[PDB]
DNA sequence: CATCGGGCATCGCGTGACAAG
DNA sequence: GCTTGTCACGCGATGCCCGAT
């Protein structure tokens, strides 16, 4: 219709929506200060607001405000530890309900003295040499018993040391260690078939995602485990039989039908049918290749 | 003058004060509109009550003014350590907050989204899966968000959580999602230098590696001596592909050439990488002596196309997986 | 104990200048 | 050279206040 009218319809419906706008804010303002909501205008509203803010008062939260949020949304500790010894310089409080670890057990010690040791190599690929971030998986010590592990999932990065606006004083601690690189990191507590490849022994080298549908465990859960661990008691000698034999008779195919406990602890019959892969040059043997199937 | 100007002007002098105490750098305060104003100062109160009643430190046989220094900026070595950035929203799916990283993600403005609708942020086709996440109390999921650096797809992990001294009319207090938002991952090596990064290894007669240049060691991760302590190159090979090798090897065996064949390397990161390669056979005296690589790096799309088009058909031709590699 | 007109303050509306994008 | 939004302004309809009935 006329293009000038609806301009001039528009913009006066435009306007309208910002004065709303900003007395709902008022409103909002009268509900969020003290004396109010116990009615007023506009500008004693705005002058109320103008003093509680001036109470309650750079970041929009602090330091401490920041922290409890991110905590309340995804728990975790925060530990800060040197690149070249694993030297913890800093671990925070949450340490206590992560792992049941005071603070006094991380200061003084190493990241690699806090995790498996199935794990420090692992550490070590994390710690040498957007912003080169790092996500890795990890089993920490925890209180207890006996000695208790759990698994940590730790994302982090590399920070260049010391950390600015922080006093270093002469006769700190840290004066001496003169370490250059720092990760700083959060640390998190937590009828088909699939394919896989072993060596002679068993261990999983490949595993296919499938897995996940037919035994519960990712392939991060499975490679580097021997298959052995998951089989029942009283067919690990069967399961290791068929594999000590499987390489005697390199071409032909072995079947074999044991429980594997799946993820929730729970007993499944599978048969893996297996056969090995031979070099075509050397002939020899260079895996196991085993097809997996609920039964 | 007049009563409508002097009340007017009454109103932005209090808006004005308003502006000068919010907590944010003065040149961020001079852009602000009235209306942002007004929202950031109820933003700031709805801020400060919660924490009164929601909040509120090194063991002191632990204390160093160094550490005492790192516990004050505990938080913010935390947000920086999150690869993302914090999100809380409430049951109106209004933004409770957001911290600033998420300029470094999306490229928004913190002063810009707090208070603000969180679906103006979020894709159409996935704002309401977030919906069915705003209403036993954990959350994983996935959403794709606007990114002005265009869109990024974000893992969403966080909480539900009564989100106190909201003053609603005297309604009790909503559950906000009290999330940790982070970029997805991919589990491929694709090559950015994709054009002529062509690197060549040497093999033994059994295609055990005994020799990289340095493209290759920038491809594949691994050190020289590392390559060549882990068996023959089948301890590479995704399984989806081994057969494929294994008959270019029976080719080159035979000819001396094995051809064009793609196929997919275990990177030193355990990252499968497509390579497009040409195996050619060295003589000594008239009898094979070793073995002469040469690859280029194939980006997935590449990759799964050649896979797609391929000549034979073998078993385990269309698996997918993960593997690891020992010595 | 009200009710009643003064005059100024509040408050919602539409329009015009101006500018970022 | 157009679109969307911010800001001020003019303008009445009520609001509040308070001597004066
Ligand atoms: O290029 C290779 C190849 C190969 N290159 C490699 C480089 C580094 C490590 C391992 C390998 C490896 O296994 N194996 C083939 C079989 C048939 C034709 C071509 C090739």
């Amino acid at each position: 219709m006329d293009k000038e009218r609806l301009a001039r319809e528009n913009h006066s419906e435009i306007e309208r929506r910002r004065r709303n706008k900003m007395t709902a804010y008022i409103t909002e303002l009268s509900d969020m200060v003290p004396t109010c909501s116990a009615k007023p205008d506009k500008l004693t509203i705005l002058r109320m607001a103008v003093s509680h803010m001036k109470s309650l008062r750079p970041s929009f939260l602090t330091d401490q405000e920041l922290k409890h949020l991110i905590l309340e949304a995804a728990d975790g500790f925060l530990f800060i530890v040197s690149c070249e010894t694993g030297r913890v310089v800093y671990v925070s409080d949450s340490v206590t309900p992560v792992l049941n670890q005071p603070q006094s057990e991380w200061f003084g010690s190493t990241l690699y003295d806090q995790v498996h040791p199935d794990d420090v190599d692992k550490l070590r690929e994390q710690l040498s040499t957007m912003g080169s971030r790092r996500s890795f998986i990890c089993r920490m010590r925890c209180g207890s018993g006996e000695p208790h592990f759990v698994v940590v999932h730790c994302t982090g990065y590399i920070k260049a040391w010391p950390p600015a606006g922080v006093s270093l004083p002469d006769d700190d601690p840290e004066a001496g260690q003169g370490s250059k690189f720092c990760l700083v990191a959060i640390g998190r507590l937590q009828p088909t078939e699939f394919i896989s490849r072993h060596n002679i022994e068993g261990i999983f080298t490949f595993v296919d995602h499938r897995c996940v549908a037919t035994v519960g465990y990712q392939p991060q859960e499975l490679l580097g485990k021997n298959i052995v661990e998951f089989c029942h008691p009283e067919d690990q000698q069967l399961l290791r039989d068929s594999f000590q034999q499987v390489v005697k008779l390199k071409g032909q195919v072995l079947s074999v039908m044991f429980r594997f406990r799946s993820k929730n602890q729970e007993w499944l019959w599978m048969r893996t049918s297996s056969f090995t892969f031979q070099n075509p040059y050397s002939d020899e043997i260079e895996y196991i290749i085993c097809t997996n199937t609920n039964v | 003058s007049n009563p409508s100007k002097r009340h007017r002007d009454r109103l932005n002098t209090e808006l004005d004060r308003l502006a000068s105490l919010l907590p944010f750098p003065q040149d961020v305060i001079n852009k602000l509109d009235k209306l942002s104003v007004l929202r950031l100062s109820v933003s700031y109160l709805r801020a400060k009550s919660f924490f009164d009643v929601s909040l509120k430190g090194v063991q002191d046989n632990c204390r160093t003014k160094f550490r005492e220094g790192l516990n004050l900026q505990e938080g913010e070595f935390l947000l920086q350590a999150l690869n993302g950035f914090v999100l809380v929203v409430t049951t109106d799916a209004l933004v409770f907050y957001a911290s600033s990283t998420i300029q470094d993600y999306l490229g928004f403005q913190q002063s810009d989204v707090i208070h603000q609708s969180v679906y103006e942020l979020i894709h159409t086709e996935d704002r309401a899966e977030f919906q069915r996440q705003l209403h036993f109390m954990e959350r994983c999921f996935v959403c794709r968000l606007r990114c002005l650096l265009g869109f990024l797809a974000m893992n969403f992990q966080g909480r539900l959580k009564y989100l106190h001294g909201q003053n609603k009319k005297i309604l009790p207090p909503q559950l906000a999602l009290f999330a940790i938002a982070t970029p997805l991952q991919p589990p491929s090596i694709l090559e950015i230098r994709t054009k002529n990064f062509i690197f060549r290894t040497k093999h033994k007669l059994d295609f055990t590696p005994t020799g990289c240049d340095a493209k290759g060691k920038i491809v594949l991760g691994y050190t020289e001596a590392e390559l060549c302590m882990r068996g023959t190159g089948y301890q590479f090979i995704h399984a989806a592909d081994m057969l494929y090798c294994a008959e270019y090897h029976v080719r080159m065996i035979k000819t001396g050439e094995s051809g064009m064949i793609v196929f997919r390397l275990l990177t030193k990161d355990n990252r499968w990488t497509w390579v497009q390669s040409n195996a050619r056979l060295v003589y000594k005296n008239g009898r094979p002596d070793y073995i002469i690589a040469t690859q280029r790096p194939l980006t997935d799309e590449e990759g799964k196309e050649h896979l797609r088009k391929r000549t034979l058909k073998l078993p385990f031709m269309f698996a997918t997986g993960e593997a690891v590699l020992y010595e």
